[PDB]
């Protein structure tokens, strides 16, 4: 298809077949090549040390991440990142009812908020025990991310000075988040453990759990 | 005292998927170099290699039925065969059943025959050329 | 942006329309 598109003449059909069978050629090399390289241990643009979990939080059950949290890190986790699928779409209402508590009793939460949305992230954060402390600001155009906080964080842990409260797109006319935000998280806390939600492929760096549908 | 290296490769072997990490529980790169929903498993390619010997190498429907719950690419098992046997086309094998054995020997004499008249690339022998 | 599968695979689904359009023919 498209049915329209097409040639419906035998003249405009055989030749549309005498090239489609060169071009079929001209990629299966492109694809056994491809795959073969994959074979003799080519190298992914993932980081080494990342968690990489492909799940759906609707479903997950926490309690197996948490034990084995607990299990090889003996802390639960100093900063939390969403960036929600806002309603692909999950309505607001399991995204909010998610056990999030469980998953963290000292740090910091990170939460990305569209304008419409950006209300909405200030009763489920505060719902799940944080405090509304900060805001970042991303300009492209303009998104936040709202930070609260939980628990004790005058431990050395955390370092009080924030790099800044703005942050700038990587290239122009970017839509993934940019990177200075993972910067600022290790501002924050350096060579900590950090879990992100909603994640995607991009969004993997060493030393972070990272847990999505599309992982 | 904290070890990340170390406690990556925990952390992988007991919340990760099967094909994100190895049982050695480092990480398993190849699964990244392909879009998501498009992995070739170690599993999908011996149901492959066993729907060649039950139902032979043209009939990939029928293969795609049994062998895969009907899930699997049928271009994408058109292509994985063609590598099973080192020659870039295959209609010559069209129809036949082959053996898991077989197989590793068509292809050893296919890249023979390859490697000599010099139309040999990235392990295929083309015998079709363009 | 299309892998090699997935642009063998349109190719592939193109040959048999078209194959099919000359069968009908």
């Amino acid at each position: 298809d498209y049915l329209d598109r097409l040639p419906k003449s035998k003249k405009g059909l055989q030749g549309l077949l005498q090239d489609i069978e060169k071009r079929i050629l001209h990629y299966k090399q492109l694809f056994f090549k491809e795959q073969n390289e994959i074979a003799n241990g080519k190298r992914s643009m993932v980081p080494d040390n990342s968690i990489p979990i492909c799940s759906d939080v609707t479903k997950l059950n926490f309690q197996a991440l948490i034990d084995a949290q607990m299990r090889h890190a003996g802390k639960m986790f100093d900063v939390i990142m969403m960036d929600p699928p806002w309603q692909d779409s999950l309505s607001d209402e399991k995204i909010q009812n998610m056990p999030i508590q469980s998953l963290q009793q000292d740090g910091f939460i990170f939460v990305w908020a569209i304008n419409a949305k950006y209300r909405v992230t200030i009763k489920m954060i505060e719902n799940w025990g944080y405090k509304l402390v900060d805001e970042i600001t991303w300009v492209k155009a303009k998104e936040s991310c709202l930070i609260g906080v939980k628990g004790d964080v005058d431990n050395g842990r955390f370092k009080k000075n924030i790099a800044s409260d703005v942050i700038f797109s990587e290239r122009r006319g970017q839509s993934q988040k940019p990177e200075e935000i993972y910067q600022y998280i290790n501002q924050l806390c350096p060579n900590g453990n950090y879990l992100e939600i909603f994640a995607r492929r991009n969004n993997l760096h060493d030393n972070w759990v990272s847990i999505g549908n599309e992982l | 005292p904290l070890d990340f290296t170390q406690y990556a490769k925990n952390m992988r072997k007991d919340l990760s998927n099967q094909d994100i990490c190895l049982e050695d529980g480092a990480l398993n790169h190849s699964y990244f170099l392909t879009k998501k929903g498009q992995y070739w498993t170690p599993l999908n390619q011996k149901a492959l290699q066993r729907g060649i010997e039950l139902f032979g190498v043209g009939n990939w429907k029928e293969i795609n039925y049994d062998e895969f719950s009907g899930k699997a690419n049928i271009v994408e098992l058109e292509l994985r065969t063609c590598m099973i046997l080192g020659i870039n086309d295959i209609t010559e094998y069209y129809g036949k059943k082959i053996s898991e054995e077989e197989q590793e020997e068509i292809k050893k004499s296919n890249i023979a025959k390859g490697k000599k008249e010099n139309k040999l690339k990235d392990n295929i022998y083309q015998k079709l050329q363009q | 942006k299309f892998t090699n599968l997935e642009i063998l695979t349109h190719l592939y689904n193109l040959k048999a329309e078209i194959v099919r359009r000359l069968a009908e023919q």
